[PDB]
């Protein structure tokens, strides 16, 4: 479906971050789709992961 | 016929992710609420989300806020979880379940449960042995003989005998986890003594994750 | 992590075994609450401790 | 949050004995509290919800009761299938939690193991390791002493031990012990044994083989 500005940020946050592996980052878009209300706590976990990952 | 059925658990490495569906017949889960649900093994139920399709108010427990998300498509009755970030504890069989189905006020029914596991360890499928009966597995008119499966990553192995058709005196026991990291169990059953080579005993075994399936034919030596 | 055995003892023979587990002390309060709520439909209760406190017998007057 | 404190944690009872397992909400969650029983590698079947009405279906030695935060789970005359793990649940307040759980068990009769032993099949042997596998069946009480001998030498370290959940028709155990060798230690040694201890059993029982006898 479609998405406010503010989904559409959260989708390029996560499609940008450098050392996730292609399963994580489409997991977590998966997420942000499933979820909206979620969307804060998923980004912060996504960061977590390619942080630890770098 | 209210039914749940889990699927999509399977082995993933820490900080993988995986997709679980919840299949839901004979109700419309637009009625209810949908859980999921899970268990460490050998441990206690932990409740970790929980949806109402009819409006998609989602909660989570604090400790998968964020890693993991519920959801649901009323048009194929169907609810996920999509787990992120996964890590060692997040191991369990997952079960879903529905809530207020039919103004009842518990979860009145569970799926099967699915069992993801967590670790950097590889598949790998079984060895099967045969524990032949002898004269040292006999007593009383009686005799015991099993089947060894041996060696597999990870859980779960199901054994049946003589496919499903011999289910009397079978004692399969709980696998346990060798020093090498793999598992281990063997299946027993008794038999009368005088069926020893008239009658044919096999174990059939299958561990999906390696899609190793094993029909072994146990003799006297 | 303590694990306080207790043995039930009812009024009629019965004999029943339970098991409370937590900090002695948790596990202590534990087996006496239990008593207590056994005792309302089981008769007065006595508890003999043993082994430290880490054994009871528990009767039940019926 | 709110917690549920479940007691005791293992309770045994004899067939047709009354049993009651309790529960205790760390704050007032009206009769918002369910409960399930789970059996051996099954999934949780509710028995009693909303504190004390039961499922349809669910037999009528099981009823649940309410005072104040205190839950009670009873079973007027249990049966040998009533063995499992209980938990309760409450629904007053997000996050939905559960007791940890109480295992309830069957004393019945002592019943002394058939002990018997099984060598390394010659297939497993075609490879390097050697299983040797002790089965005890269908014994009571749980509590058994299983060592293992190789040439009348005492293992210590290289044995491990499954034991069944009680049988749900008649309350008994069964127990495996797998010594595990390399083929060349098997091939090294000539007699096996395996000796059992148990309740019932006048005295220990030996279960023995050498490598090689057909």
């Amino acid at each position: 479906g479609s998405y406010n500005k503010d989904q559409q940020s959260a989708f390029y946050e996560i499609l940008n971050m450098p050392n996730l592996n292609e399963a994580q980052r489409n997991g977590f878009i998966q997420s942000l789709k499933d979820d909206p209300s979620q969307s804060t706590n998923v980004l912060g976990e996504a960061k977590k992961l390619n942080e630890s990952q770098a | 016929e209210v039914q749940l059925v889990e699927s999509g658990g399977g082995l993933v490495q820490p900080g993988g992710s995986l997709r679980l569906s919840c299949a839901a017949s004979g109700f419309n889960i637009k009625d209810t609420y949908i859980h999921w649900v899970r268990q460490s093994p050998g441990k206690g139920l932990e409740w970790v989300a929980r949806i109402y399709p009819t409006n998609g108010y989602t909660r989570y427990a604090d400790s998968v806020k964020g890693r993991f998300t519920i959801s649901a498509d009323t048009s194929k009755n169907t609810a996920y979880l999509q787990m992120n970030s996964l890590r060692a504890e997040d191991t369990a069989i997952y079960y879903c379940s529905r809530w207020g189905g039919d103004g009842f006020y518990a979860m009145d029914y569970w799926g099967q449960g699915t069992l993801v596991t967590v670790s950097s360890a590889s598949t790998k499928g079984p060895s099967v042995f045969p524990l032949a009966p002898s004269s040292k597995s006999t007593s009383g008119g009686t005799a015991a003989l099993g089947c060894l499966v041996k060696d597999y990553f990870p859980e779960p192995v199901t054994v049946s005998w003589n496919s499903g058709a011999l289910t009397s005196g079978v004692h399969t026991f709980p696998a346990v986890l060798q020093s090498s990291g793999l598992y281990s169990l063997s299946s027993v059953v008794t038999v009368p003594s005088s069926s020893l080579g008239t009658q044919t005993y096999i174990c059939n075994v299958n561990h999906k994750p390696s899609n190793t399936k094993v029909d072994k034919k146990v003799e006297p030596k | 992590e303590v694990t306080i055995k207790v043995n039930l003892i009812f009024a009629d023979g019965k004999i029943q075994t339970a098991e409370f587990k937590g900090t002695f002390e948790e596990a202590t309060a534990e087996a006496y609450r239990y008593a207590a709520l056994l005792a309302k439909v089981n008769g007065e209760y006595t508890a003999d401790l043993e082994d430290g406190g880490n054994h009871m017998n528990i009767k039940f007057a019926g | 949050d709110i917690q549920m404190t479940q007691s005791p944690i293992l309770l045994s009872a004899s067939v047709g004995d009354r049993v009651t397992i309790t529960c205790r909400a760390s704050q007032d969650v009206n009769t918002a509290v369910a409960w399930y029983q789970q059996r051996t590698n099954g999934s949780p079947r509710l028995l009693i919800y909303s504190a004390s009405f039961l499922y349809s279906g669910v037999p009528s030695r099981f009823s649940g009761s309410r005072s104040g935060t205190d839950f009670t789970l009873t079973i007027s005359s249990l049966q040998p299938e009533d063995i499992a793990d209980y938990y309760c649940q409450q629904h007053y307040t997000t996050p939905p939690t559960f007791g940890a759980g109480t295992k309830v068990e069957i004393k019945r009769t002592v019943a002394a193991p058939s002990v018997f032993i099984f060598p390394p099949s010659d297939e497993q042997l075609k490879s390097g390791t050697a299983s040797v596998v002790c089965l005890l069946n269908n014994f009571y009480p749980r509590e058994a002493k299983v060592q293992w001998k190789v040439d009348n030498a005492l293992q210590s370290g290289n044995s491990q031990e499954s034991v069944t959940e009680q049988d749900s028709k008649d309350s008994t155990y069964s127990l495996s012990s797998t010594l595990t060798l390399s083929k060349a230690d098997y091939e090294k040694h000539k007699v096996y044994a395996c000796e059992v201890t148990h309740q019932g059993l006048s005295s220990p029982v030996t279960k023995s083989f050498n490598r090689g006898e057909c």
